């Protein structure tokens, strides 16, 4: 449950406001990953203001961005890296029965920083 | 015709495709531009990466309002140089908001 994840986030020392959290889940190695509303510097608002048009063009509404990004980073398979080959990890994921690649940067505390689609 | 978006994002190259076929970051080495401009674009991206607080990313930011202004100012100038070097075969659009 989200309530159990919040208790676990709390005991690991993450300081957060529940109403700011828009996604939280564990990846396959047990790391808690979470996404907050954020601002232009990080989090959901950073994803939307930078790359929101990508989602619009593939038919993913703005309201679905949290679930789509969260599924990629917690359930997806790393298939490469952006930057010079050691930057943001690229996750192979599934959206509505179709394969996409979504790159996601996460902090050491599990906070989702930024994300983008790839071709 | 190809659109190229100049925009810094953490741990990415600062250049982006804008159609579903070419979404994702683009290495400056993939473009027909001067070594000097490639190096300048990578120096600008490095400045943005430096604002990331990796242990507590909600705290990310420039050291001052003036440092952010200088970063945005420099991005405008790089976008204009990029459009000049690429000519009319490319459309450069600068993402100015950080």
């Amino acid at each position: 449950t989200t309530k159990s994840l919040f208790k676990e986030m709390t005991i690991q020392g993450i300081k957060f406001t529940p109403e700011n959290v828009v996604g939280a889940a564990k990846d396959n190695s047990g790391k808690i990953i979470f996404l907050e509303k954020g601002n232009s510097k990080s989090g959901l608002q950073h994803i939307v203001e930078e790359h929101g048009d990508q989602f619009a063009q593939i038919g993913v509404s703005e309201a679905r961005i949290p679930d789509v990004v969260m599924k990629a980073v917690t359930d997806g398979k790393i298939v490469g890296y952006q930057g010079a080959g050691a930057g943001r990890p690229i996750y192979e994921t599934m959206i509505d029965g179709k394969k996409y690649n979504i790159a996601v940067t996460v902090g050491s505390n599990g906070y989702v920083v930024g994300a983008n689609l790839r071709g | 015709m190809k659109e190229i978006k100049l925009m810094a994002d953490y741990h990415c190259y600062p250049l982006w495709g804008t159609t579903p076929d070419d979404f994702g970051d683009i290495s400056p080495d993939e473009l027909p531009i001067s070594l000097g401009l490639k190096n300048s674009l990578e120096a600008w991206a490095k400045r943005y990466d430096a604002i990331l607080n990796t242990d507590d990313p909600a705290l990310s930011g420039f050291k001052s309002v003036e440092e952010e202004k200088l970063f945005i100012d420099d991005g405008y100038k790089l976008a204009e140089l990029l459009q000049e070097e690429l000519g009319s075969a490319y459309k450069v659009i600068y993402h100015a908001d950080y």
